[PDB]
């Protein structure tokens, strides 16, 4: 019973791609966003992570 | 007489960043979509955004 409901929600609608891929576009945006006075330390190098986490994902997209 | 002029110090600076906090987050809105275009923002005003950005690369 379990092995073909798998298969349908790929195919019913959207793929598994554009499910799970879709949210690291948002989720990860959801967070950068309010990051506005970082003139602070190391987290610095969460840009330098995460907005290349975005060119990991849109060249990947 | 230590510890209230240090509510003084401390509380002077809430009062000066409020002045210059809203100040960053209007000037930067314009400046974020569309409007940077050609010079409409100019340099006067992107100058302005670097101006009170230097007073809290250190005070901040």
């Amino acid at each position: 019973n379990k092995a073909c409901s798998f298969l349908q929600v790929q195919l019913s609608g959207k793929p598994r791609i554009i499910d799970v891929t879709e949210r690291d576009i948002e989720r990860l945006s959801y967070e950068i966003s309010t990051l506005e006075k970082d003139v602070d330390k190391v987290s610095k190098k969460k840009y330098n992570k995460l907005i290349k986490e975005f060119e990991e994902k849109k060249e990947q997209l | 007489k230590k510890y209230y002029e240090e509510y003084v110090i401390t509380g002077e600076r809430l009062k000066r960043k409020k002045e210059i906090e809203k100040k960053l987050n209007d000037l930067k809105e314009l400046t974020q979509n569309y409007v940077y275009s050609n010079k409409e923002p100019p340099i006067e005003l992107q100058n302005s955004l670097k101006e009170a950005q230097q007073k809290y690369l250190e005070l901040y």
